[PDB]
RNA sequence: GCACGGAGGCGAAGAACCAUGGAUUUCCGAAUGAGAAUCUCUAACAAUUGCUUCGCGCAAUGAGGAACCCCGAGAACUGAAACAUCUCAGUAUCGGGAGGAACAGAAAACGCAAUGUGAUGUCGUUAGUAACCGCGAGUGAACGCGAUACAGCCCAAACC
RNA sequence: AUACAGGGUGACAACCCCGUACUCGAGACCAGUACGACGUGCGGUAGUGCCAGAGUAGCGGGGGUUGGAUAUCCCUCGCGA
RNA sequence: GCUUUACUGCAGGCUGUCGCUGAG
């Protein structure tokens, strides 16, 4: 039968419909009035957070991030530019929102390594996105079958590196064929063309 | 030199640390002797005192005092 | 008043003095800042790769 | 661990202030303050201490003029070093 | 100027290295300080 | 010790010297009790976190490293015999971060179209080919093939 | 001479000295890998629309980037299975 | 380096539209 989590699933398919429409609106209110990064004791997603590896158990945190909407926030060029680099209001940054909003996470918990994150809405100012962090360094996690993997070092600030789901999405790794000619195995590799 | 590594083990805690003072005693008279320009020296000694307290202060800490 | 020989005479301030960091007589002792090696800038230590010539 | 008294600072000034005040000149640690090198030098030649004078040499050392009570004669104490 | 006690240090040492390279080195060697300083021709650090 | 002096000393209680392990290891320094041009003032994981016996009790982070590597920011001189797209070039340089190597990686692939191949790097080639381009100057792959090395698995949910 | 590499030594040295050939020993890396062994249990038939990752797939506006040309990858605004 | 109704662009301001954005 359906499980209980479908239904969490099922909600968030239209944010802006039903009941979740109401839970919104009056949920963002208060969202705004909170700081850039806001530890939270349960996922607003249930079915999302299990779905990327969340499990209710001790090195396991969640935290809620929000970053101002919109493209960059570049500065004009102060010295000599032919019309292609002088650019500024139609430019964009290379990272999406969800990727900085990882990076902003894991560096109020230095210690926490990023395991994944998804989106919980946005109003015409800011989008907000919810991170699910694992400490690396607690037992109950050193020993989950798993979770345990991110413990190596060469897992630290994975987040930093691009290791992410929604990093490796944003380096165009998806495709394993035609069209990541340039972003597999690294877009540094590939001369930055990707 | 004249003191062995032997018979500093040999000694008990106590008899450690009252020949550490006595040594420090030696070398700061030989120090003071130097600061005189005093010439009735054996430079070789106060190399020696030095090395024998860092003996005494070796074994100190291997035996536990 | 000429810019060179006489005022020169006027320089008898103290900014540059030895950082407790580097070692280095480069701690800015107004700014407190070491243009050498950036202690009082930053924890990290102050490095550029216009330092050397690009392919070295 | 650092000791307070290195050495006995001889020279002519440092004999006058001997022969004449009842003072002895030590080069100390520069760590030590006027009461430790007061203690250290009673424990050391068993003598009553007066008081102490400082200095910051540019030699980089810590000299200290200590004054022995009426009750010790620096000449002597001096004498057996 | 007002000199503290590390500036102190510092300056002592300086005065300690401009000495004389001692003779019996020179025999020694069978054969001078390239660090030797004056106080008006060179100026020291700090 | 370098270092071919003087004096003196150590070594058969086996020194010197070498290997391995241990002891000691001032102050500043990420520098962390507060402050400071290497010092000073009156018990210290400062700061940010996780766990928590909710007490800094147990832990993490910080900074370094020749380059190599990954993620971001990103010129101009120059070439086009001017120059704006283009080029130089994702180069120089900047921000962040890991390791001994990184990154990638078990197909919502390929599409020598097949009764065919079978995770991923990399090397040789495919090829200056296809593609791009004031269709100018210039830019420029991939599938495949021959090699190197080979390795495949774990969750979410269903039912409990 | 399984040693005629090289160096040193008061001048051109296989045989003066160190070495060199041969043989042997130890540490490090390969690697906590390979092998081996412990446990686990591969797989097949029939029925069953019970389960299988959403601002996603996809489309449009604006940018960048790419050999990617209608047919590259990415960012952003909007819409959206 | 400077100028302008030189060429081409870029900030910036004004203005419409979409999102923020709801009820009658
Ligand atoms: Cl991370
Ligand atoms: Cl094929
Ligand atoms: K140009
Ligand atoms: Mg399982
Ligand atoms: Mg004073
Ligand atoms: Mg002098
Ligand atoms: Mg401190
Ligand atoms: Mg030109
Ligand atoms: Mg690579
Ligand atoms: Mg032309
Ligand atoms: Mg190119
Ligand atoms: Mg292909
Ligand atoms: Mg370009
Ligand atoms: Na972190
Ligand atoms: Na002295
Ligand atoms: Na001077
Ligand atoms: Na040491
Ligand atoms: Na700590
Ligand atoms: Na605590
Ligand atoms: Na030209
Ligand atoms: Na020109
Ligand atoms: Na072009
Ligand atoms: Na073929
Ligand atoms: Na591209
Ligand atoms: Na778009
Ligand atoms: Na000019
Ligand atoms: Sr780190
Ligand atoms: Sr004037
Ligand atoms: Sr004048
Ligand atoms: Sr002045
Ligand atoms: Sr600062
Ligand atoms: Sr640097
Ligand atoms: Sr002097
Ligand atoms: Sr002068
Ligand atoms: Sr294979
Ligand atoms: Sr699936």
């Amino acid at each position: 039968a359906r499980s209980a989590y479908s239904y969490i699933r099922d909600a968030w398919e239209n944010p802006g419909d039903g009941q979740l429409a109401e839970l919104q609106w009056q949920r963002q209110q208060e969202w705004r009035n909170e700081g850039a990064v806001e530890r939270i004791e349960r996922p607003t997603r249930l079915d999302k957070a299990r779905s990327q590896g969340y499990k209710a158990k001790q090195g396991v945190i969640v935290a809620r991030v929000s970053v101002r909407k919109g493209s960059a926030r570049k500065r004009r060029h102060k010295a000599g530019r032919r019309s292609k680099r002088q650019g500024v209001t139609r430019i964009t940054r290379r990272k999406d929102i969800q990727r900085v909003a990882e990076e902003r996470a894991s560096r109020t918990f230095p210690n926490l390594r990023v395991l994944n994150s998804y989106s919980v809405g946005q109003d015409g100012r800011q989008k907000w996105h919810e991170v699910i962090l694992i400490d690396p360094n607690h037992p109950a996690i050193q020993n989950d079958d798993d979770l345990s993997w991110i413990c190596a070092d060469d897992q630290a600030d994975r987040v930093f590196r691009g290791l992410t789901g929604a990093g490796r999405r944003n380096r165009g790794l998806s495709g394993k064929g035609k069209g990541s000619e340039k972003t597999r195995p690294s877009l540094r590799s590939n001369g930055g063309k990707a | 030199t004249v003191l062995h590594v032997q018979e500093i083990r040999d000694m008990t805690p106590a008899e450690r640390e009252a020949e550490l003072d006595d040594l420090k005693t030696e070398l700061l008279n030989a120090r003071a002797v130097q600061a005189a320009g005093g010439a009735p020296e054996n430079p070789g000694r106060i190399k020696e005192l030095r090395k024998a307290i860092a003996r005494i202060k070796t074994i100190q800490g291997e035996e536990g005092d | 008043t000429g810019a060179g020989t006489p005022s020169q005479g006027k320089k008898n301030t103290t900014t540059h003095t030895k950082c407790r960091r580097c070692g280095e007589k480069s701690y800015h002792t107004k700014k407190k800042v070491c243009s050498s090696c950036g202690f009082g800038k930053s924890a990290k230590r102050r490095d550029y790769e216009w330092q050397s010539k690009a392919g070295e | 661990s650092w000791d307070v008294i290195k050495h006995p600072h001889v020279t002519e000034k440092a004999m006058n202030d001997m022969d004449f005040q009842n003072k002895l000149q030590f080069a100390v640690d520069d760590r030590a303050s006027k009461g430790e090198v007061a203690d250290a030098v009673e424990e050391q030649y068993d003598v009553t201490v007066e008081q102490v004078n400082t200095q910051n040499t540019m030699d980089g050392e810590k000299k200290a003029v200590v004054r022995l009570s009426e009750d010790d004669d620096a000449q002597e104490v001096a004498s057996r070093i | 100027g007002k000199k503290s006690k590390a500036t102190k240090k510092r300056l002592a040492k300086l005065d300690n290295q401009n000495s004389r390279v001692p003779a019996w080195v020179m025999l020694k060697t069978d054969r001078r300080n390239h660090k030797r300083r004056h106080w008006r021709r060179n100026d020291t650090d700090e």
